[PDB]
RNA sequence: GAUGGGGAAGCUCCGUUUCAAAGGCCUGAUUUUAUGCAGGCCACCAUCGAAAGGGAAUCCGGUUAAGAUUCCGGAACCUGGAUAUGGAUUCUUCACGGUAACGUAACUGAAUGUGGAGACGUCGGCGCGAGCCCUGGGAGGAGUUAUCUUUUCUUCUUAAC
RNA sequence: GCUUGUGACGGCCCGUGAAAAUCCACAGGAAGGAAUAGUUUUCAUGCCAGGUCGUACUGAUAACCGCAGCAGGUCUCCAAG
RNA sequence: AGAACUGGUACGGACAAGGGGAAUCUGACUGUCUAAUUAAAACAUAGCAUUGCGAUGGUCAGAAAGUGAUGUUGACGCAAU
């Protein structure tokens, strides 16, 4: 049963902060708190403390990551760039 | 029900303030004061409690036989069984891929 | 195929004698009514010998080349084998099922392993067997 | 009239920064024989959260070759390093995100983080989350770099000073609205006092140059030269351009 | 202090040479779904402990107190 | 907040580990060496600052006109020091058992390094424990009793270690 | 059932929510040591000492502050049917 | 939760305990201040925008200093609006 119809987590707000600032934080809040996979363990225990900091909760892998994301998209391509500019140096 | 009352000269309830009431012999309620509870000794590498060792604050533990200080493992109040266990298995790998190492080094140095 | 031989050394991981290096004496691969598992029979050594140097003479070298053996129950899951080999070929009889319990009679087992041991640490024979384990 | 509010945090009385939560600096290793010759193994124990920052440190052990003991150091923790990984300080370094290493030794294309000023400051620049540096030229000759700070502006810089490669985590963190005046107030109760903030224009002119007038309005002309003196830079200083400014982004 | 239930080393702490008093309690208690018996305690005062033999039988008491050396001073009941 | 320092005519101001060569410390020498001396050494780097922050160790009974976790009695534990008695150890000279998590009262050990405790946000529900509340049987006392009530109240307790 | 303590948890954050004294343990191997007995005083027992300062009472519409024994103010633990 | 009966139709029987609706002006809301006449549409708040600054620096303090606050900081930051 769907309880609320289009605000869900940013509903505990009230009906303070207008519409699109709790539209905005809404979807933040959903990434912020999600579950992620793990590049050490492959499990969905990847959760976020602190600001920037996530750990696994299995095998105390900490991956430092975005504010409110594991991977920021605006970083991806930094090691990207970084690994198409390695093989250069060898070939 | 009796009520009772603080036996230090401390009016406030913290940590270092714990009460607990008992019943006395001479058939009156009385406060007697609670020492703060200790915490298990942890790892050093893997930070969880680690079991066989005592638990006691601090200072009373020079008291305490080495029985409840030392198991008979190397590491034994320091780290706990598994965390020694891949000490181990990562000291014997790596020196064994050390000389892996080493016998490639003075084949192809020679070979050049 | 099964490398788990009778001259085997290997390294314990579990029990007392953890991070301390071990021989093979008899494997166990069907097991037994006790340890009904993949024990193994092993003679290892508890205490390494010092280094020792040109300066050291006479008593200094003595006690020095001093090593207190074991003999041990040890299953399989807590051994590390390698390909390495030591020279067992004198105490086939020393250590078998009637060895352990009544420990009286488990003390001449620690004894003839510790001078055969002793001889066979003379010389450069088995330096990295002898060599404590940097853990 | 009277002392100003700007004219108070001076004196850093009850303007001082909240330094009791704070690890400790985050400077990088001080250089030295093994660094500017070779490269050193080195690992992260933890990554802990710092008050007042909204990037996440990091712990790194060094064993030191002069004499046998450790030393921890405190490196602001870039994206994509997690603990027991090895960072690798030094020229012989490789191109990986975490290791620290000169500008001068690395390609063109490369962005990196917390760079020195001045070779042996430890890291200057580019150090709050989410920013780098880009590498858009070297200069071999007399030995200088120069590079694209976050901020656009374009300065060179030796070859030698060291920088650390790849972004610093917590990025994107100003993308979330901050809602309710406590989160303002949590956020900067570590930070300092600096909040909230009243206008001048309410306040008396005792208490500010906009103070006082029947109505709120600023009075005369806010915007102060640069060769004002203080006690009157509570205004636009030394603007150039006001408004909305109209364009696109990426400015030459 | 503690309580010690040995009959044969109770006697060696006796003469221990640094026990000076002793003290002898009766207790009369009950048993089991039964009529009661005759209860008795030996207690021995240390230097820095209390030691005690609890015996709930009568039996043996006999040729325990005759066997207390003549020089501790005991307080009979 | 005092030194080393730098200002200031100056009362004094800045900083307090920073442009200071800033210290004691275990082994050995012993047998005029008292403690010097010959080496291994480590370098912290004034002091103050929270009787509700951390903190080594005790309770019960009783006793004054006024005191008590302080006095009386009984029963404990901690620290500093000196010396033995008993036990374990050993010609496998510095222990054994269990596959293992670990255990057995004891069951060598320095410089140096490392680790743990001290050391710890708030809220919500759940489990468990203690104190109190409710209540049955029984052993006593006190209350009512014109009529009724196997009735009402009350004692039945146990400490640190 | 109320008070309280504790345990495994879950929610919150661009707040993730003290330091040191002190105590112990591990790696290391210096140094010394056997049975005619040497250690063992972080095993059981035995011997001695624990110095200085405070301890009474109120803590409140009469003991504190408000010229007064002034309906004002002053921090906290226990709390039954 | 339900069914019969019963009470001069009384039954949250004492205490305890929301008046409600159509609108208009204005501040978005929680919050804060003129402690001793103004609690407010005033201040504050999140949001929006602008400005200065790449530290041999931007803003501010000091009588100097081998002095400081931001700064145990670095443009997703500090400072002024």
């Amino acid at each position: 049963a769907k309880r609320t119809k289009k605000v869900g987590i940013t509903g505990k707000y009230g009906v303070r902060y207008g519409s699109s600032l709790r539209r905005q934080v809404k979807k933040l809040e959903i990434q912020q708190h999600a579950r992620y996979d793990c590049s050490f363990c492959g499990k969905k225990t990847v959760k976020r403390g602190a600001a920037g900091i996530w750990t696994c909760s299995c095998c105390k892998k900490t991956v430092a990551g975005g504010a409110y994301t594991v991977s920021t998209a605006a970083a991806a391509t930094v090691r990207s760039t970084i690994r198409r500019l390695r093989e250069m140096v060898e070939a | 029900a009796q009520r009772v009352t603080f036996r230090r000269r401390n009016p406030y309830n913290t940590r270092s303030n714990k009460i607990k009431v008992v019943k006395t012999p001479g058939g009156i309620l009385r406060a007697q004061h609670v020492k703060k509870l200790a915490t298990r000794p942890k790892c050093g590498d893997c930070g969880s409690a680690l079991q066989g060792i005592s638990t006691l604050r601090p200072r009373q533990y020079a008291t305490v036989s080495k029985t409840h200080k030392t198991v008979s493992r190397a590491y034994g109040g320091s780290r706990c069984a598994n965390c020694v266990k891949e000490r181990i298995i990562r000291a014997f790998l790596i020196e064994e891929q050390k000389i892996v190492k080493k016998v490639v080094k003075e084949q192809t140095e020679a070979a050049k | 195929a099964k490398f788990l031989k009778a001259g085997k050394v290997a390294v314990v991981v579990r029990g007392r004698y953890a991070g301390k290096k071990v021989v093979i004496v008899k494997p166990h691969d069907e097991g037994s009514k006790s340890h009904p598992f993949g024990h193994a029979l092993v003679a290892g050594i508890e205490r390494y010998p010092l280094k020792v140097t040109k300066k050291h003479g006479a008593k200094k070298v003595a006690k020095r080349t001093k090593i207190k053996p074991f003999i041990k129950v040890v299953n399989y899951n807590h051994l590390l084998p390698t390909r390495y080999t030591l020279d067992v070929e004198a105490f086939k009889s020393v250590v078998s099922t009637e060895t352990f319990e009544q420990p009286s009679q488990r003390e001449e087992a620690k004894k003839v392993v510790k001078k055969a041991f002793e001889e066979r640490h003379q010389a450069g024979k088995n330096q990295w067997f002898f060599s404590k384990l940097r853990f | 009239g009277r002392v100003i509010r700007n004219q108070r945090k001076g004196a850093g009385s009850i303007f001082t920064s909240h330094t009791r939560l704070r690890q400790g600096a985050a400077k990088l290793r001080t250089l030295d024989y093994a660094e500017r010759h070779g490269y050193i193994r080195g690992i992260v124990k933890q990554i802990v959260h710092d008050s007042g920052r909204g990037a996440p440190l990091a712990k790194v052990v060094f064993r030191d070759p002069y004499k046998y003991r450790l030393r921890e150091e405190i490196f602001i923790a870039n994206e994509g390093v997690h603990t027991g990984q090895f960072i690798y300080a030094g020229k012989k370094a490789s191109l990986n995100v975490g290791n620290v290493l000169p500008l001068g030794s690395v390609p063109e294309g490369t962005i990196v983080s917390n760079v020195e000023e001045k070779p042996g400051d430890r890291g200057a620049l580019a150090r709050a989350s989410g920013n780098y540096v880009i590498i858009i030229g070297h200069n071999p000759d007399e030995n200088k770099t120069r590079v694209r700070l976050p901020s656009g502006a374009k300065k060179v810089i030796s070859s030698d000073a060291r920088g650390v490669i790849g972004v610093i985590a917590g990025g994107g963190r100003v993308d979330k609205p901050l809602l309710k005046a406590g989160r303002a107030f949590h956020k900067y109760r570590l930070k300092r006092n600096s909040w909230p903030k009243t206008r001048g224009v309410a306040m008396n002119p005792v208490d500010h140059p906009h103070g006082g007038g029947n109505h709120q309005h600023i009075g005369k002309a806010s915007t102060i030269s640069r060769g004002a003196v203080s006690g009157q830079k509570a205004g636009l200083i030394a603007a150039r351009r006001t408004g909305l400014l109209r364009g696109s982004q990426k400015t030459q | 202090a503690r309580e010690i239930t040995d009959i044969k080393q109770f006697l060696e702490l006796t003469r221990r040479a640094d026990v000076k008093t002793a003290t002898v309690k009766i207790n009369k208690k009950l048993n089991k779904a039964g009529k009661p018996f005759r209860q008795t305690k030996f207690k021995v005062r240390g230097s820095s402990s209390l030691y005690t033999l609890v015996i709930n039988d009568a039996g043996k008491a006999k040729k325990l107190i005759q066997s207390l050396p003549p020089t501790l001073k005991v307080n009979r009941l």
